[PDB]
């Protein structure tokens, strides 16, 4: 549901829709071990709409 | 101008790709500019310690040492030539009097 702004390391403030947030959740979950969950994990987002 | 060479090794010497507005590079290049300008001035300062290559104020110091004072609108080259001539003045003969006249 959430959409927000991701501050790129390049300095551009990427005010992006919600599917980029879903990309961030998928990139977080891909690094987590089998059986773990993204619940209560940080998202590393600057702000939300 | 060995400021970057004798700087702490871990500090960056190059403007970082990730940020064009890197304040570390800005400060370092500022200090480096001042260091190189002072080195340049110190190299150029040798010209003031020689009568041949001296200029306005230091040349006036030389002429005050020799006893010869700068005239109105008298440049450096003619002034040093006049000092040199004043030191090498022949005196006591007809030719010297004729030249003085």
């Amino acid at each position: 549901a959430n959409s927000g702004t991701f501050v790129m390391d390049d300095g551009r403030k990427n005010h992006v829709p919600a599917y980029m947030v879903a990309v961030a959740l998928g990139g977080l979950a891909s690094g987590l071990e089998i059986g773990e969950s993204i619940t209560f994990k940080p998202l590393r987002v600057s702000s939300l709409d | 101008a060995n400021f970057l060479k004798n700087l702490h090794p871990l500090l960056r010497r190059d403007r970082n790709k990730k940020d064009n507005q890197d304040p570390n590079f800005a400060l370092i290049d500022a200090l480096n500019e001042e260091m190189n300008q002072v080195e340049k001035d110190a190299i150029e300062s040798k010209l003031q310690s020689s009568l041949k290559t001296s200029t306005s104020e230091y040349l006036d110091k030389f002429g005050d040492w020799f006893g010869v004072y700068r005239k109105t609108d008298e440049k450096d080259d003619v002034y040093r030539a006049r000092i040199i001539k004043y030191l090498l003045l022949k005196r006591g003969t007809n030719n010297a009097i004729i030249d003085a006249i």
